[PDB]
RNA sequence: GCGCUGACUGGGGCCUGUAGAGCACUGAUAGGGCUAGGGGGCCCACCAGCCUACCAAACCCUGUCAAACUCCGAAGGGUCCCAGGUGGAGCCUGGGAGUGAGGGCGCGAGCGAUAACGUCCGCGUCCGAGCGCGGGAACAACCGAGACCGCCAGCUAAGGCC
RNA sequence: GCGGUCGCCUCCUAAAAGGUAACGGAGGCGCCCAAAGGUCCCCUCAGGCGGGACGGAAAUCCGCCGGAGAGCGCAAGGGUA
RNA sequence: CACCUCGAUGUCGGCUCGUCGCAUCCUGGGGCUGAAGAAGGUCCCAAGGGUUGGGCUGUUCGCCCAUUAAAGCGGCACGCG
RNA sequence: AAUCCCCCGUGCCCAUAGCGGCGUGGAACCACCCGUUCCCAUUCCGAACACGGAAGUGAAACGCGCCAGCGCCGAUGGUACUGGGCGGGCGACCGCCUGGGAGAGUAGGUCGGUGCGGGGGA
């Protein structure tokens, strides 16, 4: 016999609104274990990493460099 | 253990968590009740 | 001493073709220049077992030139081993890297009867103007006797130029 | 020794300023003047400055501190600017940063 | 100008997204030759089974 | 016997052997070697079948390189099958050899002295194979 | 009931860590040099102590390997926007089901022995339900091709033309 | 049948969205902390080398170099000065 | 492995009756021999025919007795209820 | 006002701005610096943090330059791989078409650029 057999269930984690994608107060934005993707303008982050719209608007990605990745929602939705 | 948070009358409050002998003291600390506002509660049972 | 291949020039028609019509794709260049040229593969080889980039192929190609390349790239595709692509090198005059191969002149030299000839490097990078070019490079070194090590300014250092260094390396020893 | 106590500490506290998105109110105070600018960041642009260089000033730091306080709020609440976020930067809010804050008030509110 | 597609090869065992191709130029049929504007879009699909249909440009 | 020592997992997953590629393949060490024709994992019990027929040749003389490694482990079920419980069971390992790598490769030796030993340990290969000489194309590097 | 929103396609953004490759990390690892530790062979027994044709840290040259390694990283894939796309398309509400034993083949993996008409997933296809037609001697699933009926008419596909 | 297994977490398998199987490869949980919690204010590692009584491979001290390989209560992953 | 057969494809061994294969036990023909002869060894050709009787065990097989040119090995639903 | 150059802030690109070596700056800015009464301070130490200063020095720090030993960036050609279409091999696997196309490596590149506001020069 084995001594293997388990797994956990899946996270299914990542990003659920790409840029340009238009979303609404609340809605979240990327879901992710670390912070590797930090909030940016009008994105909030929950307990668990979480990123979530502030406002409604618009979304868009900013590749800061050894800043990092950025999520920012863009009002005027 | 499980915590159980009374204060001084009315005995509604809410409850809690201690897995320690520490404090084995009497245990007792600030909170918010339902119909006054914010009392000492101490714990009981 | 001195190898002229040939060359040609070229644009579209895919390599495969080329490749598959004896003739070896490639590339030439250097800091004022790149241009897409091919040549005869059996042309190529017979000049590349001798030259193989310790000496200065002189290509010369159409509208006849004569450029002094370096080739710095064989690019051998694994599964027959037989080369797929070169790229020419063109000297101009600016102090350029390169590969000299060494000749150990002498006997055993040192604990002879008997020692270790072990060369540890064929050859030596060096940066060396195009105007003098040394095409190899003397060893002599008669000891070398059990427990020495050459390293870099023990070499000759022909008159044309200095090393890519680090002075601090072995080429022969004794053990 | 790489990224010193004073680069960090630095970030560290304007890092939290920079999130809650208001105008910035930046301090630098060195070992004779202090001077302040207010600045919009996303335009990274500066709006109203202030000094005790440009204002010609001098008679014990903390006291001139207070002035180049006042005399900000001056300035930029003519611009229609009222609340600002106080920065501090690497300085303890204390003494001269303590009274050039603690003088802007008259606009530019909360500190 | 335009195109003309003419359907030359059964599609019964290719994907389904290439069976889904041939609809959007509305060739339902073997050998049935459809005319059609040539855009970039209606040139997608027409590539998309460039290897069931036979192409050529007309007015 | 080749083998590591210190492992990082036993049981690693069978995987393919496409692709003929990726380094070995110019002869850096020495005067003469064996090259691959056709992929194939290659056993260390193979691979010491190969090394002693060419020592043996040298008369314990020359230098010998290999230059393929036994990494990967090989499991098997012990007779007795049946599918399941298990994986189970690495018996040996094997180096994962595809074309126009060069193994072995010998130095130090006579042309047509070395050009036996590498013929004989040869037909110790699963494989097809080449042997070589050295080149301008193995360059300088 | 809604009614242009559909599959597929064009353009544009965003997302990803595989094929490939790489060795910067985690490990593995060939040859050499230089070197702690050491087997030691031993010079003493006080610190001493010279040599390594054995181990072997680090370090440098050369050379590789990896599902649970990655300094890199394609093609593709997913999603939103704008356009084409009128289709036995799509969306919403409801009525009726049946199915929940699948199989072969291609491709990608695992298990297996780089066995099985083997087993287990993935993406595709066909048989299933197209054991109706043509090709493959014969032959569910390979090639051709989707059979409404009729004709002692024509052109072709695959495969063929003694 | 016997043996193993049965819920939960981490990684791989998993084919660069998600999801995805096998009596496939490996590991972990059934707790814990009144501070190991909130906030404000400071501070920045491991490691290497040199120095320094008892101090030894590493107790504490000083110098320099060290961008994170340390730490984050516990498995792994992601994250993080 | 689980593909036809569980609304039945009777299962070992023996006996009877064979037929086929040849990777040949014998007989026939060969090469090499570390083949003097005789007698062997090994390998090649060859399936026409032959290929014993007993003790023990349900045995196949094996061991043994006495012989022999030899006491062949397989297949045919481990051939044949 | 503008254009320029120098300094001080403060952003952006996020190493082509970095390490190292050399050189250079004190009028002004900035630093170190002068003190520790006072505010306020260091699990001890005004080291730091803080205040009051202004004699000195640009030694340290920083700013500006120069050098390619390191680091970092890096083509073009060519391959690998591959979406779609086809072949081949008992197999492991290979090849052709059409479109896409790395990684390493070679040539090279770089000792930053730039925005807003100050102070000073012209
Ligand atoms: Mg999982
Ligand atoms: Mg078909
Ligand atoms: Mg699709
Ligand atoms: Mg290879
Ligand atoms: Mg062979
Ligand atoms: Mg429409
Ligand atoms: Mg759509
Ligand atoms: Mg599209
Ligand atoms: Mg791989
Ligand atoms: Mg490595
Ligand atoms: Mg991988
Ligand atoms: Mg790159
Ligand atoms: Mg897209
Ligand atoms: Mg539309
Ligand atoms: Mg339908
Ligand atoms: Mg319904
Ligand atoms: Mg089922
Ligand atoms: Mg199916
Ligand atoms: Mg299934
Ligand atoms: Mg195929
Ligand atoms: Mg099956
Ligand atoms: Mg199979
Ligand atoms: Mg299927
Ligand atoms: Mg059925
Ligand atoms: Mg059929
Ligand atoms: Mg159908
Ligand atoms: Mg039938
Ligand atoms: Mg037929
Ligand atoms: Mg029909
Ligand atoms: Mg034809
Ligand atoms: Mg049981
Ligand atoms: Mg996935
Ligand atoms: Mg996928
Ligand atoms: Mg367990
Ligand atoms: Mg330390
Ligand atoms: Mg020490
Ligand atoms: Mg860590
Ligand atoms: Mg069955
Ligand atoms: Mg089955
Ligand atoms: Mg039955
Ligand atoms: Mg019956
Ligand atoms: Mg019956
Ligand atoms: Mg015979
Ligand atoms: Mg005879
Ligand atoms: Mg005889
Ligand atoms: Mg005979
Ligand atoms: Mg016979
Ligand atoms: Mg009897
Ligand atoms: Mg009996
Ligand atoms: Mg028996
Ligand atoms: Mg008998
Ligand atoms: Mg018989
Ligand atoms: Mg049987
Ligand atoms: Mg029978
Ligand atoms: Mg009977
Ligand atoms: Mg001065
Ligand atoms: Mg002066
Ligand atoms: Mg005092
Ligand atoms: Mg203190
Ligand atoms: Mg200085
Ligand atoms: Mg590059
Ligand atoms: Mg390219
Ligand atoms: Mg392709
Ligand atoms: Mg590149
Ligand atoms: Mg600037």
């Amino acid at each position: 016999s084995t001594r293997n057999g388990r797994d956990s269930q899946a996270k299914r984690l990542g990003v659920k609104r790409y840029e340009g994608q238009v979303v609404r107060a609340g809605n979240i934005l990327v879901r992710q274990r670390g912070t590797r993707f930090k909030p940016g303008k009008n994105v909030g982050m929950g307990r668990d990493f979480t990123l979530f719209a502030l406002v409604d608007g618009v979304v868009e990605f900013q590749d800061r460099g050894r800043l990092g990745r950025y999520v920012h929602v863009r009002p005027l939705a | 253990l499980l915590l159980e948070c009374t204060e001084c009358k009315r005995r509604n409050y809410a409850t809690e968590k201690n897995k320690r002998n520490t404090p084995n003291k009497l245990e007792l600390r600030k909170y918010c009740p339902w119909c006054r506002k914010h009392t000492v509660h101490r714990e009981v049972k | 001493m001195e190898y002229r291949l040939k060359a040609y020039y070229r644009e579209g028609e895919k390599p495969s073709a080329l490749r598959r019509a004896g003739k070896l794709p490639g590339v030439m260049y250097n800091r004022h220049l790149n241009r897409k040229v091919y040549v005869d593969l059996v042309e190529f080889d017979k000049v590349f077992r001798q030259a193989s980039i310790h000496h200065v192929i002189v290509l010369e190609l159409p509208d006849g030139q004569s450029l002094p390349t370096l080739v710095r790239q064989v690019n051998l595709d694994k599964r027959r081993r037989r080369p797929e692509h070169v790229d020419f090198f063109v000297l101009s005059d600016e102090p350029v890297e390169m590969y000299v191969p060494l000749r150990f002149v002498g006997t055993p030299a040192g604990v002879r009867a008997g020692g270790v000839l072990q060369e540890i490097h064929r050859d030596i990078l060096v940066k060396v103007s195009p105007r003098n070019i040394p095409e190899f490079i003397e060893v002599d070194v008669s000891g070398l006797e059990i427990g020495d090590s050459l390293h870099a300014s023990d070499l000759k250092l022909p008159p044309g130029v200095e090393l890519a260094v680090s002075p601090e390396e072995t080429i022969a020893a004794v053990v | 020794a790489r990224l010193t106590a004073y680069e960090r500490r630095k970030f560290r506290v304007r890092n939290r300023i920079k999130r809650t998105g208001r105008l910035r109110l930046s301090v630098f105070r060195s070992l004779k003047h202090i001077y302040a600018q207010i600045i919009d960041d996303e335009k990274g642009v500066t709006l109203v400055s202030a000094s005790s260089l440009a204002l010609k000033l001098k008679g014990n730091k903390t006291e001139v501190a207070r002035q180049v306080g006042r005399a900000l709020a001056e300035k930029a609440l003519a611009l229609g600017i009222k609340q600002v976020a106080f920065d501090r930067g690497p300085y303890k809010y204390h003494g001269r940063v303590k009274a050039l804050a603690e003088g802007a008030r008259e606009g530019g509110l909360e500190f | 100008p335009r195109l003309k597609v003419k359907l030359v090869k059964s599609p019964i065992g290719y994907p389904k997204d290439q069976k889904a191709a041939l609809k959007a130029l509305g060739l339902r049929r073997l050998q049935q030759e459809r005319v059609l504007e040539d855009t970039p879009a209606i040139r997608g699909n027409v590539e998309k089974v460039a290897h069931l249909v036979r192409v050529e440009v007309v007015e | 016997m080749l083998m590591p020592r210190r492992m990082k997992y036993r049981k690693q997953q069978r995987g393919r052997l496409k692709g003929a590629t990726k380094g070995g393949d110019y002869v850096a060490f020495g005067d003469y070697g064996l090259v691959a024709l056709e992929p194939a994992w290659i056993t260390a019990q193979q691979i010491e079948a190969a090394r002693v027929a060419m020592v043996r040749h040298f008369r314990r003389g020359g230098k010998i390189f290999i230059r393929i490694f036994p990494d990967k482990p090989y499991t098997k079920k012990p007779l007795e099958v049946r599918m399941g419980k298990g994986k189970g069971n690495v018996e040996g390992y094997v180096a994962v050899v595809k074309p126009g790598r060069v193994m072995f490769e010998v130095a130090g030796v006579t042309e047509e002295q070395a050009m036996e030993a590498l013929r004989i340990a040869g037909h110790k290969l699963p494989i097809k194979t080449k042997i070589v000489r050295r080149d301008a194309y193995d360059e300088a590097q």
